[PDB]
């Protein structure tokens, strides 16, 4: 129960660098409720664990602007990489 | 004498006029394909003496000027480069901000006629209006509701609530419609 | 194109749907005709042999022909500019004629040969005017110039990060003969930082029907009511 | 005693017409219903909202039809649901329905199957619904290169297009050889990608074809004369070609090819055609084994290279999956259903296939020990036995062999199926059983269908009609009642055949009442029938002028083309050399038939189990108010 | 299943106030004219939102 409300805190500081170790500490524990005088050990844990699927982030952000900046005046090819077409191979020819 | 077969142009085809085999003094008028533009004013072509007219049409695809993301919101679509020319055919996707609502048209093409299908659309604040529960009178006293706030709500005799008894703001409007069952 | 076309059509109406219709043949042919077999590219400079082979299918009736072969700056024949390459040939019906061109490819690129016929009294003429690929003696050769890992908020100062390519080493290049040196960039996804959820089966015994005094009661729904808050949260309802 | 019934297609599709059949048996008055459709499991939005009245006149059944948005709700990932609620007057009947993400369907048409570096490839992608209707929506396509890497991304639109949409790539120069693919699926549905290749590479037209066609489909092992193979080589123009023919054999074994160069033979092609045989000798002594049993289950290739007298032209061409067998042909109960009613006929759908897979017209077929039960194989491979079960509960084992006269008996193909007892509510004996003759069935006949029932007579007079349902293409197509009156065993309902039934539709009839200890009973039977595949409307090309005028390089000529009205025909026009080079990914109307049929709900001929089996395996959530329901499907593929 | 208005007849009318939607079991009654003679059952009761059968009204001479 005192571990579930500090996952709780953890969760409301934003602090995502803590929160993966008490958490794999919890299913380690194979406490899944139920029995003499559970109540509160039943709430908080299953509370702790679906706000922790809530406030879960998806991926590291990705969006990278490689820009080819040659010196000669010319035409300028842009580059926004983006999550959503991380894989789409750009291409970019130069004859020198 | 015959000329040769006039070539065929990219997105474009060719009738031939006052004949019907490429002999003197046929014309073969070319017109381009839908979406695509006949560029310049060489539109046909003349078996002469000595061969055809002059030059060879070209036929371009019609662009779209590039739209920016509007207030408060992104663009989502399309691919590759922003900024580029977007031609006829391709579509394009607008997605507010957290906590702005969609008020237009959400998508919209390039059309034929170098514009947009539709209209860029705004994004505005989310806000929902107190709600009108039928057959039961309201709990709360609040009439503007911002994103997430409850409504309270109670129904009258000889009702009750049906699922949620109360109503919560997000982005497209109250999630559970206030509604009273019979008992 | 001397040959037999298959045309294919697909229809699409708003009551009936797609359609695919059969394919409809439409053969093409002549009763005289050049076949000019060109290869689809040749090595600049080195001499090759074409065959431009005339055929001849009237049933009963020979044909006197005559073929040339058009000159041409950029190849190297017998034909110059002041005389032509002729040859009178008799076609029997029913049959066919073969005639070799030697030529030699002079400058590289799309380069053009053009074979024409005509027949001795008769009404009856043919051209072939087809092209080839002509293709710098070397052989196609690609260098893996560079390496590099994106990172900038990583290796890179004040957000942004310069990489230095250097020149490829193009030592047994072909003099002219241009390169082109290709920049790919991809991205490199990540997506991994979420906990394993708890196993649905492991709560089949947290659904708990509610009974006892005021105590009692809340001890008999705290069971059901987290039970079902989890397994909406986890979307776990297809195994429960 | 009233009963509320819902029925629902097994999954449901976003963005297309789905209708839900709602039935008040027993019932009088006029009885309001109201359908809501909600997500599952917040109910978060109302997906749907109709209203109905079953009046007296309709017998107390209507429909309701209602079109899902693709809202921006729903979240590989989890399988998402919803929750389907239906409201009669006070009474309420939810299910829990499972969702595809399939919109609908995208076929690509490339002009050509091979493309060399520089050219242009034009490309057509045609977007309809499940019910093949052109529709207007955003597409993702990606360009996709041997390897595996998307070169090129983009996103279009269908609309004002008349589900036609027409795209190009280009080519570079300096490209990677070999399949590259096509990549498109709909904007709302990025799990339903639909792909086609094409292969890039460096070529010139062969400018004629040529034929290695094998006496016969396959290659007895124990056939002394060996192989015999007739070479047919012709111009792309029509005429016969004159030449010689180098032929040389091998022997394949999964993915591994073992050539026989003892079997080399250099042949004379006169007259467009040549004549080579592989003695069986040769093949013994090629492989290393002496157990000619062995090849069998092995196939077979042949390679062929002709050159023209001209020495100008020289084409390659190979014909491989000869299978060495044992037996002509291979039996297969794939279509029929594996669940009878005891005491009632059971049919059996054969299907007979040549080796190579192809079907095998005019075959012989009889069950073991019922000599008197012998069928013929139709002109699609499939025969239809009958059989008269014996009342019983012990499995049917059922064992089909092939009697081809003049084919000895260790040629026969054999194969052996079983079929369990239909279970009944409480062991009453109460079975449906509806039966059709089996024969290609075309669009705008009429088909009898026989509602034949079985039960004990304590209790028939109270079954006054049957409710039948029919899905096509994975939605419901037609819902209805039949008229039956008390003591007739067997009625029939003349139901009209149009364009709306093909590809195939499966009939699923059923009838409720109260019957052995006042429980609430429903039994149920299913049947799958084929239509002859064809297009909805017709599509014509032929020649729009006199045939003898002769086709001339250059010439214009007229093209008959004859359609439905106001249809959009796009076009195209190939030389047969690159289909002599690959016939690959050529779109026909046969492959569009069979894309609709793999995204089918249903996995079996016909029947089930029980009477909740029925509709679940017939693509069908059946749920009464008194609680008679079928399981939940949580399965977008059928089960193995 | 509740029912709507009533249902007119010829030379009568209903005694009461007709309303927009009655609950079940609720019950109208009937009316002639003067001189006409009513034949049936003067109520009129809501059963599966459906109304029994209404009277007639006699013409008289
Ligand atoms: C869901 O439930 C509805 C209930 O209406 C069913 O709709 C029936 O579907 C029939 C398809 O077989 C349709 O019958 C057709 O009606 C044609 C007339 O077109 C109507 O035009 C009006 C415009 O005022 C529309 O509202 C209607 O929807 C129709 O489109 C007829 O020419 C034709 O034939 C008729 O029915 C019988 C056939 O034997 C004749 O005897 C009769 O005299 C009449 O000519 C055609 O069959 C029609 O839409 C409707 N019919 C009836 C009687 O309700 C849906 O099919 C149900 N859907 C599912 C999936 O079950
Ligand atoms: C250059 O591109 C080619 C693309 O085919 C890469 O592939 C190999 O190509 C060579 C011939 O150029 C052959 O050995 C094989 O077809 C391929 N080999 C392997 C091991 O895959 C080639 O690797 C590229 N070279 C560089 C230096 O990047
Ligand atoms: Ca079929």
């Amino acid at each position: 129960e005192a571990t579930s409300y500090a996952l709780l805190a953890l969760l409301q500081l934003k602090d995502f660098d803590f929160v993966p170790p008490v958490v794999r500490w919890l299913n380690e524990q194979r406490y899944y409720g139920g029995g003499y005088g559970s109540t509160q050990a039943t709430f908080m844990v299953f509370q702790a664990l679906a706000q922790y699927q809530k406030d879960a982030p998806d991926h590291q952000e990705l969006n990278l602007d490689v820009s080819l900046q040659l010196p000669s005046r010319s035409s300028k090819i842009t580059h926004r990489i983006h999550w959503e077409s991380a894989s789409l191979l750009r291409s970019e020819e130069t004859k020198e | 004498r015959p000329c040769g077969h006039p070539g065929d142009t990219p997105f474009g085809t060719f009738t031939l006029t006052g004949g019907n085999v490429f002999e003197y003094g046929v014309k073969a008028v070319y017109t381009c394909n839908e979406g695509y533009q006949l560029l310049g004013e060489i539109n046909y072509r003349e078996c002469d003496t000595d061969g055809w007219t002059n030059d060879i049409p070209i036929c371009e695809v019609v662009k779209c000027l590039p739209v920016t993301a509007p207030e408060n919101g992104k663009i989502v679509s399309s691919a590759m480069e922003p900024d580029r020319e977007y031609h006829f055919g391709q579509a394009v996707r607008f997605v507010c901000n957290s906590g702005y609502k969609i008020e237009g048209d959400e998508e919209m093409h390039c059309s034929d006629d170098g514009f947009w299908s539709k209209e860029k659309p705004k994004c505005v604040e989310i806000s929902c209006k107190s709600p009108d529960v039928i057959n039961g009178s309201p709990i709360s006293q609040k009439i503007i509701y911002k994103e997430n706030e409850r409504f309270q709500y109670k129904c009258n005799m000889g009702y009750e609530y049906s699922e949620r008894g109360d109503a919560v703001c997000t982005e497209s409007g109250w999630r559970p419609l206030p509604s009273c069952e019979e008992k | 194109s001397i040959t037999t076309w298959e045309i294919l059509a697909v229809s699409m109406s708003d009551k009936k749907g797609i359609c695919v219709a059969d394919p409809f043949e439409v053969t093409v042919m002549q009763d005289f005709f050049i076949d000019l077999r060109l290869p689809y590219s040749v090595v600049r400079n080195e001499q090759v042999e074409i065959r431009a082979v005339l055929y001849n299918y009237r049933q009963n009736q020979e044909l006197k022909v005559r073929v040339e072969l058009l000159h041409n700056p950029a190849f190297c024949s017998l034909a110059t500019t002041k005389r032509r390459h002729q040859q009178t040939v008799t076609i029997p019906p029913k049959s066919s004629l073969s005639v070799p061109y030697v030529i030699v490819p002079l400058k590289t690129g799309l380069q053009e040969v053009e074979v024409k016929a005509a027949v001795y009294h008769h009404f009856i003429s043919d051209g072939v005017r087809k092209s080839l690929k002509v293709v710098p003696e070397g052989i196609r050769m690609n260098k893996t110039v560079a390496v590099r890992t994106l990172d900038p908020e990583r290796l890179g100062r004040e957000g942004v990060q310069k990489e230095d390519i250097p020149p490829a080493d193009l030592s047994d290049q072909v003099p002219d003969t241009e390169s082109e040196t290709r920049i790919l960039l991809q991205g490199t996804p990540v997506a991994q930082m979420t906990e394993d959820a708890v196993d649905a089966e492991r709560l089949k015994h947290l659904i708990v029907t509610p009974s006892g005094c005021g105590e009692q009661n809340m001890i008999g729904m705290t069971p059901t009511v987290i039970a079902v808050h989890y397994l909406d949260e986890t979307e776990q309802w297809e195994k429960f | 005693s009233p009963m509320y019934s819902i029925i629902t297609p097994n999954i449901l599709r976003l963005e297309s017409e789905e209708t839900m059949v709602l039935e008040a048996h027993d019932a009088q008055g006029d009885v309001p219903v109201t359908v809501t459709v909600h997500d599952f499991p917040g109910k978060k939005l109302v997906l749907s909202s109709e209203k109905t009245v079953l009046t007296p006149a309709t017998n107390h059944m209507g429909n309701v039809t209602f079109t899902i948005p693709a809202n921006r709700e729903f979240k590989k990932g989890r399988n998402k649901f919803v929750t389907v609620q239906a409201t009669f007057g006070t009474q309420v009947v939810e299910k829990v329905v499972l969702v595809s993400l399939q919109s609908g369907y995208l076929f690509i048409q490339t002009d050509k199957t091979i493309y060399t570096p520089g050219s242009t490839v034009l490309y057509r992608i045609f977007t309809v619904n499940h019910k093949l209707l052109p529709v207007g929506r955003t597409v993702m396509v990606n360009i996709e290169n041997p390897e595996g890497i998307p070169v090129k991304q983009d996103s279009l639109s269908s609309q004002n297009q008349l589900g036609v949409l027409p795209l190009s790539w280009d080519i570079p120069e300096l490209v990677n050889m070999g399949q590259w693919k096509i990549r498109a699926y709909y904007e709302n549905s990025p799990q339903q990608v639909f792909s086609t290749e094409f292969e890039v590479k460096e070529y010139v037209l062969p400018s004629f074809e040529v034929i290695v066609e094998p006496t016969e489909k396959f290659y007895y092992i124990y056939n002394e004369k060996g192989l015999e193979v007739t070479i047919t080589a012709r111009f792309l123009y029509g005429k016969k070609v004159e030449g010689t023919a180098f032929v040389i054999f091998g022997i394949q074994d999964g993915e591994q090819r073992i050539s026989l160069p003892e079997s080399l033979k250099r042949i004379p092609i006169e007259d467009g055609s040549g004549e080579v045989v592989l003695s069986r000798k040769v093949l013994l002594d090629g492989v290393q084994n002496p157990r000619a049993e062995d090849l069998v289950g092995k196939s077979l290739y042949v390679s062929a290279t002709v050159i023209l007298h001209s020495g100008s032209d020289m084409v390659q061409a190979e014909r491989s999956g000869i299978p060495i067998v044992t037996s002509p042909y291979q039996i297969h109960f794939t279509k029929t259903p594996k669940y009878f009613k005891p005491g009632m006929p059971f049919d059996l759908m054969v299907f007979v296939t040549n080796p190579d897979g192809s079907p095998a017209y005019r075959v012989p077929v009889a069950v073991q020990g019922e000599d008197t039960v012998q069928s013929l194989t139709q002109g699609d491979g499939v025969a239809k036995l009958s059989i008269n079960t014996h009342p019983s509960q012990k499995p049917l084992s059922i064992t089909v062999r092939t009697k081809k006269q003049e084919l000895s008996e260790a040629e026969q193909a054999t194969r052996t199926m079983q079929a369990l007892p239909y279970s009944t509510v409480g062991n009453s004996n109460n079975y449906l059983h509806l039966s059709v003759l089996r024969t290609e069935l075309r669009p705008g006949e009429t088909l009898n269908v026989n509602f034949l029932l079985r039960m004990d007579r304590a209790h028939e007079a109270k079954i006054r009609y049957y409710t039948y349902l029919i899905m096509n293409k994975g939605r419901l197509l037609k819902a209805g009642r039949q008229v039956r009156e008390p003591g007739q065993d067997l009625v029939v309902l003349p139901l009209s055949i149009t364009t709306d039934f093909i590809p195939s539709f499966r009939l699923v009839a059923y009838y409720t009442l109260i019957g052995a200890s006042g429980q609430r009973e429903v039994v149920a039977d299913s049947v799958w029938v084929d239509v002859k595949d064809s297009c909805v409307g017709s599509l014509v090309v032929k020649s729009g002028q006199s045939e003898d005028r002769q086709p001339v390089p250059g010439q214009q000529m007229t093209l008959k083309i004859e359609g439905d009205h106001g249809a959009r025909v796009v076009l195209v026009a190939v030389d047969k050399g690159v289909f002599v080079l690959n016939k690959k990914n050529k779109l026909t109307q046969s492959k569009i038939w069979d894309v609709v049929e793999k995204a089918d709900i249903g996995c079996t001929p016909g029947s089930g189990k029980d009477y909740a089996g029925v509709f679940s395996d017939a693509g069908l959530t059946f749920t009464s108010s008194s609680g008679q329901q079928t399981a939940q499907r949580a399965e977008l593929q059928c089960p193995q | 299943g509740k029912c709507g208005p009533p249902p007119p007849i010829d030379n009568g009318d209903i005694t009461s106030f007709p309303l927009s939607v009655y609950a079940p079991a609720s019950s109208v009654e009937y009316q002639c004219q003067n001189l006409y003679q009513l034949e049936g059952n003067k109520r009129i009761t809501c059963r599966n939102g459906q109304w029994s059968e209404p009277p007639k009204c006699l013409h008289p001479c």
